[PDB]
């Protein structure tokens, strides 16, 4: 759908905590359909693999 | 996955029977 | 529960009234005819063959 | 000052309250004051015989109360009318044949229908009590016509109904002394039920749903303040001073 | 468009509902005074649903109409609830719309660019008055006959045609069965015109959006309707249903007249003919003129000076928060519409003939002393600077 | 209707019930027999509804 | 139709990190004094002409009632 | 506070016992409140019911 | 005799259908309860 | 066309039996509906079971609601389709 | 009144209608009576 | 939604330079022969099963009427 310039998933570890997520770069009129697609596929990992 | 999709989806068939006799008590049938 | 109360009160008012149910059982008489013929007499809102 | 009447006081009726019911032994006694003192010139015509079953009488007692009157029934196979004993479905009987024959037996004045008479005037329960037990002697300077009596609570001061609740006019079947103030209180509790026969099914449904709706109001004020808390506590820096 | 699908609310089958009821941008500082407009659309749906079930047991005939309403109250299952919801529900529909109108006068919501939103709502207020009046006749009591006589004969003071108007409205020489039958047919029809004129009145507001309690340009701080103004409108629909349930179960006859429990008799007159509480202010203006043809001609300038508020211009400040003099005139007009309602249920005598002639004058001095602050006020930035 | 049918029974041209005079159905979709209520003589010929 | 170009920085917390209810009964004496020392000329303009007219009518009707009595 | 994680532990991680609990919990609650209104009623009115009529059976 | 032939055709539905027809009729036959509710629905359905 | 039915033949499309007031004791000899209900009235009386008669009216409105969901047909118009065109004129002869 | 201008003059119908007795409503004593017919009346019924 | 890029040349006259009505009764014998030699298998499929069924019913009812007569 060309809704971004670039997309990247990250995963950082520390001694007691960490961070898991997604980083994205896009044009200002694409931010609704991009945010739907990011949240739809992360939550699907808890349901349907 | 896809089994757990339907293995969920057929108990809303039955959440709806706890609901289908909840107000009407359809009696004769 | 509020959707339960309203929907039942609108649908039960269409059922049958207290004055219709008061005219549902009574006692009436007939007259005589000859073997093999037909005459009817009324009871509540329908005939008696 | 005598153009709308005198103002009636307020009596503590036993069915006034948010959880108060009818006194059903006083409805039972007030139907007996009506049927012996009142039904000779007043009609009800909205109340049936089947409406007292379960309120003041058993079904066997109404099937022997209703069978003491003759009711006109439709045409036979010869096309003629007849009479039959009454049933449970029948209405209370009419004293007259029409409104014209009702004024003729009463000096021109018409005695109204009493099946809704506690709702038809203002303050309709304290007015019927104070009128029936309110026949007095006129003040100094007022004269009344012949055939009219002085009641200060009637608008005008001159009513065409004579005083009818005298001491001992009814034989109560339960050992109650039939005083004037006793029969007046008992006939208004019967007339209150007849206007509003739904009051007990109504006060019990309204306590169930005002209580249940004040629980949904406590849920909805939490749900509102939870969705609005990210906006109501945010910090904002802007660059502008004045 | 996009190349494949996304959220299903952005599909054509649900776009008109998404962009106008879910994602619609709203000013973030709207108070609870912006809640009475969806509350009035619920009161209109209650009247339609309750009246469709009431009309399955009603007979529009002069020999059968009073006894059909007592048959509902006594023999139909739950029928006393169906009548008390409909009689008291017409009083709730007028309380909510009266608080709606006084919001728009305080915050000057009729102003540009929102003139067509004001003028579509003056038409709605006229269709509500005709519908409630024409429906108060079907019970056919002593106040349903002597109120349709006092109002329909008031058109006999229009010049040469006049007396041909009233005998065409009546269908005869008096109010009778030809009048009760045509008042029933128009009463099923006019609530469905009122529905189409309310959807049209909302398309005119979604062209410019809503006003706010500060009165300013608001496009830099706006949030969406769902969930923020849906969950605070839901607090208002539950506080309303409690207040509506103390009128059905504990006081169902306080807001009416006892004389409508006497069947209609055209030979005697009731001692005092008084309308419902929500017609009492225009009933006191109509009886304030000692000429009758000048009484009909004082009701039509009520609906002319309402329809001609948003067309005076020079007023750049909208909200009464920043306008200390016009704010004191608002509370002095509200005290006059409550004093005209008191006069409209009093006898026509002394002293209520003088106290009922000055408040019709003060009511018409509100719409002439608005535009003079539209002249003296626009020289404020050149003096206070 | 009496006096017609495939027997002379109770012709019903509503949806095609051809009865016999006994009352039990011959050719048609009537799911039951006709209702049988309770009645006997007093002496001679009047049997009460 | 809806665009104002802007420049600002906003910070925000999560709903499940704050106290939702106790900010209602917080300083209700201070809240009451703020509303009635700022809205006391708008209630003297709403109730004022109504208390003064009801006093005139009850005095007029109590002097033509005592003038008709013999 | 340990009942609060344990009650969310079992039931609502999906719509299994959500659109079935709210229905079946609407019943035990409607019968818990209809029972208490129907016993506060017959405690405020003693001697005033229909079965408290001393001459009930006997009209004649 | 056309409202009798059609509304009684719902009495062949399994075993809640004898309670359908006497709720549609408002009684035990076609009568004044049926003519009054057929008029109210007839003003409403053209606007849907 | 509508004015030759109001001024010159206003009762051709009706039944005379609706000028007799309603009597629930006798039955008319033949109960026939208006002309525009006659095709579904003949399907409803064609089943010799009554519960299978209500269950032949509901598959009339099911096979109507399930026409546009069969797919593989790229030609639409019956001008270029000579066999389905002859089936159209053979269905119209059946509804009459 | 429906034959006037169709087959008869108004004077001929005012003497055709006055040959029948028609029941009229209650007097001040509340009783029925009979009166000669008028132009507004319907054709008389042979039976009751 | 509605764009097809195209290349064509069109010429057109004015309405008040032509004859509006006479092109109706122009060659009506030729027009009639074209419609009935191209639509004669669509009317043999519409009237055919109706003329043949009406012939069956009138013959069935004329042989059970002459078998009931004495
Ligand atoms: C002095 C009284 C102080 C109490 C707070 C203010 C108030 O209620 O005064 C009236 C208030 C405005 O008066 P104000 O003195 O200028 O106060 C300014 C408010 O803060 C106006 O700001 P707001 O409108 O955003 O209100 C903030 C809100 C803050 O509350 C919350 O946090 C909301 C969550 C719910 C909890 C409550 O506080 C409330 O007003 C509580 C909710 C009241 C509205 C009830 C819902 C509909 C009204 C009736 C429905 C139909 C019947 O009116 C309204 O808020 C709108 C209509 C409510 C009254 C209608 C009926 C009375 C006539
Ligand atoms: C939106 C704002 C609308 C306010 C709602 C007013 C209302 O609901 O009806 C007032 C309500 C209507 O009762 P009503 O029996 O029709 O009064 C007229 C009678 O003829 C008794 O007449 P009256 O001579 O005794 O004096 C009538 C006086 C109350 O009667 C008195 O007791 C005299 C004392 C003053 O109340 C009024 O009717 C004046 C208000 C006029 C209505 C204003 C409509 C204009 C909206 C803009 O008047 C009352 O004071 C009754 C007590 C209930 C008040 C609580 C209602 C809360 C809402
Ligand atoms: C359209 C659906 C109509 C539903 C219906 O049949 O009406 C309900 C009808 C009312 O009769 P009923 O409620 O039994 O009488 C009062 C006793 N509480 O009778 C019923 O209660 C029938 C209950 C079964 C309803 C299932 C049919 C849907
Ligand atoms: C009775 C009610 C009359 C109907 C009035 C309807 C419309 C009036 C209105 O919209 O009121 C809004 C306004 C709010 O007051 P405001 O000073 O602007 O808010 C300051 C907050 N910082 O006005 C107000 O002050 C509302 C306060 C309630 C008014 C009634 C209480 C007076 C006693
Ligand atoms: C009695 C009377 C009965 C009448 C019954 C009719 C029922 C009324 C229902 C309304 C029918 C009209 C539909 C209105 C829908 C609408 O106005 O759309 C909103 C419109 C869309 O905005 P826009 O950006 O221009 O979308 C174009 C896409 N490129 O946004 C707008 O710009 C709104 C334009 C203003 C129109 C109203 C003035
Ligand atoms: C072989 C078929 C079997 C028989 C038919 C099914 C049983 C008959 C029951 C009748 C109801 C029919 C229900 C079917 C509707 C949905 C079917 C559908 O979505 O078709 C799919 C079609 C193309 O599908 P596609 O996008 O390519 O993706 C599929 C790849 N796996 O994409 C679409 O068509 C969807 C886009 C149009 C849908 C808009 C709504 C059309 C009406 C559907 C509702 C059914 C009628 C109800 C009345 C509607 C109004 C209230
Ligand atoms: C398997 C059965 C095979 C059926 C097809 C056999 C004949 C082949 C065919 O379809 O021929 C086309 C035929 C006529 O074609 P055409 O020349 O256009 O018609 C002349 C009138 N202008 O067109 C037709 O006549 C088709 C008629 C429809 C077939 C009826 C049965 C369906
Ligand atoms: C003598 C026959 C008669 C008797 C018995 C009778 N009434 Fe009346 N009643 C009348 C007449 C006549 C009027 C009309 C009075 C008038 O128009 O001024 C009337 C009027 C009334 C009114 C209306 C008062 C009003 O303000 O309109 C009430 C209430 C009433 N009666 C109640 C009763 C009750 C209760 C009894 C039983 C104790 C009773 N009546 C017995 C003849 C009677
Ligand atoms: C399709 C819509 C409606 C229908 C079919 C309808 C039907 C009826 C019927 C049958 C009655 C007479 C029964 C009775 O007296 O209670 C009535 C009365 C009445 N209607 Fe409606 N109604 C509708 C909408 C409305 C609306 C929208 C309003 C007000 C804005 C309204 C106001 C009234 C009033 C005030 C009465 C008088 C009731 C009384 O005081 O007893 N109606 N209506
Ligand atoms: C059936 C009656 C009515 C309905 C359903 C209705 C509906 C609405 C709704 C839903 C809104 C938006 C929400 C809100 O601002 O509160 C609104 C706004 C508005 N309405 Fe009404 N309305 C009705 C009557 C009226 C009347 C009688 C008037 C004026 C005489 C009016 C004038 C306005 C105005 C001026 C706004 C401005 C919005 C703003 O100030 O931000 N409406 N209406
Ligand atoms: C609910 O109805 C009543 O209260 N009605 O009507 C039976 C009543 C009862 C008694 C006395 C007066 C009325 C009417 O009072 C008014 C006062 C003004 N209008 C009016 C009506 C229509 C139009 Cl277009 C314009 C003005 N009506
Ligand atoms: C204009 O009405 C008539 O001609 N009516 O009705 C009095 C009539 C008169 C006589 C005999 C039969 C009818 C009815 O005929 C039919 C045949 C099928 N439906 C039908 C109706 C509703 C639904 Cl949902 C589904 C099917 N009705």
């Amino acid at each position: 759908n060309e809704v971004a310039e670039s997309m990247m998933a990250f995963n950082t570890n520390y001694k007691d905590t960490g961070l898991f997520g997604v980083y994205a770069v896009a044009k200002p009129d694409c931010l609704d359909d991009l945010s739907y697609a990011i949240m739809y596929e992360t939550t699907k990992l808890a349901y349907r693999v | 996955i896809q089994p757990t999709d339907v293995k969920a989806a057929a108990m809303w068939g039955v959440a709806a029977a706890t609901g289908g006799l909840y107000l009407i008590q359809p009696w004769g049938w | 529960s509020l959707v339960r109360l309203l929907i039942l009160k609108f649908v039960l008012s269409m059922s049958a009234s207290k004055d219709v149910l008061a005219l549902a059982s009574l006692e009436v008489d007939l007259s005589s005819i000859e073997p093999g013929t037909t005459v009817t007499v009324k009871w509540r809102g329908k005939p008696v063959f | 000052e005598a153009e709308h009447g005198l103002a009636c006081p307020s009596y503590p009726w036993p069915h006034q309250g948010i959880l108060s019911s009818y006194d059903h032994a006083s409805i039972r006694r007030g139907h007996q004051v009506y049927t012996q003192v009142c039904a000779s010139c007043h009609s009800m015509s909205l109340i049936s015989y089947r409406d007292l079953v379960g309120v003041a009488y058993t079904e066997e007692e109404v099937k022997a109360m209703a069978a003491e009157i003759e009711v006109v029934d439709g045409p036979n196979d010869e096309g003629e009318m007849f009479t039959r004993p009454g049933k449970l479905s029948d209405r209370f009987p009419q004293p007259y044949a029409n409104e014209a024959a009702a004024r003729f037996a009463n000096g021109g004045a018409y005695p109204p229908d009493l099946s809704l008479i506690t709702k038809a005037p203002h303050n309709g329960q304290n007015y019927v009590f104070a009128l029936l037990t309110g026949y007095r002697d006129p003040p100094a300077g007022v004269s009344i016509r012949e055939g009219l009596h002085y009641n200060p609570y009637f608008p005008g001061g001159a009513i065409a109904m004579p005083k009818m609740l005298n001491d001992g006019a009814v034989e109560y079947e339960d050992g109650t002394p039939a005083t004037e103030s006793q029969m007046g209180k008992d006939v208004v509790s019967f007339l209150s039920w007849a206007a509003e026969p739904e009051m007990e099914e109504r006060k019990l449904m309204g306590f169930k749903w005002i209580f249940v709706l004040t629980l949904a109001l406590l849920q909805a004020g939490y749900y509102r303040r939870l969705r609005w808390s990210v906006l109501k506590s945010r910090k904002l820096v802007l660059d502008v001073v004045n | 468009m996009r190349n494949q699908r996304f959220s299903l609310l952005k599909q054509p089958i649900s776009s008109t509902l998404n962009q106008h009821l879910i994602d619609y941008p709203t000013p973030s500082n709207l108070s609870y005074w912006w809640g009475f407009g969806s509350l009035a659309g619920i009161c209109l749906v209650i009247q339609i649903v309750t009246g469709v079930f009431l009309a399955m047991h009603y007979t529009p005939h002069v020999d059968l109409a009073f006894n059909s309403v007592e048959h509902v109250m006594r023999d139909v299952e739950g029928g006393w609830l169906l009548r008390y919801m409909h009689a008291n529900g017409a009083s709730m529909f007028l309380i909510v719309v009266h608080l709606h109108i006084f919001r728009g006068l305080y915050h000057a919501s009729y102003s540009s660019p929102r003139e067509f939103v004001r003028c579509l709502g003056v038409v709605i207020f006229l269709l509500m008055i005709v519908t409630a009046f024409t429906g108060y006749v079907p019970p056919w009591g002593q106040m349903s006959f002597w109120g349709a006589t006092v109002i329909t004969s008031l058109a006999s003071a229009i010049p040469v045609v006049g007396d041909t108007i009233v005998t065409w409205l009546w269908g005869g020489f008096s109010v009778d069965n030809a009048t009760l039958n045509r008042f029933f047919s128009l009463h099923h029809l006019l609530p469905f015109i009122l529905v189409g004129a309310s959807l049209l009145h909302l398309a005119a507001l979604h062209q410019y959006g809503s006003n706010n309690p500060l009165g300013v340009h608001s496009e830099m701080d706006q949030i969406s309707f769902y969930p923020y103004f849906y969950v605070k409108d839901l607090v208002g629909w539950v506080a309303f249903a409690i207040f509506f349930s103390i009128w059905i179960f504990y006081a169902p006859n306080v807001l009416g007249h006892p004389d409508n429990y006497i069947p209609a008799n055209p030979m005697p007159t009731p001692p005092h003919i008084v309308p419902e509480w929500y017609f009492l202010p225009i009933h006191a203006i109509l009886r304030s003129i000692p000429d009758k043809s000048g009484g009909v001609a004082a009701i039509a300038p009520v609906f002319i000076c309402l329809l001609a508020l948003p067309f005076f211009k020079s007023m750049y400040v909208r909200s009464s928060s920043f306008r200390p003099i016009h704010q004191g005139i608002f509370w002095l007009l509200l005290a006059d519409r409550l004093l005209l309602g008191w006069i409209g249920c009093q006898p026509v005598e002394a002293p209520f003939v003088t106290i009922g002639q000055i408040p019709p004058l003060v009511f018409f001095l509100f719409f002439a002393i608005t535009p003079i602050p539209g002249r003296v006020g626009r020289g404020i930035p050149n003096s206070y600077t | 209707l009496p006096n017609a049918g495939d027997f002379g029974g109770w012709f019903c041209p509503c949806h095609g019930s051809h009865y016999d005079i006994s009352g039990r159905i011959r050719k048609g979709p009537a799911p039951y027999n006709l209702e049988v209520p309770t009645y006997t003589f007093l002496e001679e010929n009047k049997l009460l509804i | 139709k809806g665009f104002v170009p802007m420049k600002a920085v906003t910070y925000g917390l999560s709903p499940f990190q704050q106290k939702i209810m106790p900010g209602l009964w917080k300083d209700l004496p201070t809240k009451i004094h703020h509303k009635v020392s700022e809205n006391w000329i708008s209630a003297t303009l709403l109730l004022g002409p109504l208390v003064g007219v009801y006093s005139y009518v009850q005095n007029y009707q109590e002097k033509e009632k005592l003038s008709h009595r013999y | 506070g340990g009942i609060f994680e344990a009650l969310y532990k079992v039931l609502m991680r999906r719509n299994s016992v959500y659109v079935t609990f709210v229905i079946a919990g609407a019943f035990v609650g409607e019968r818990a409140v209809d029972y208490g209104v129907h016993k506060l009623w017959e405690h405020n009115n003693v001697g005033k019911r229909y079965e408290d009529i001393s001459v009930l059976g006997q009209r004649q």
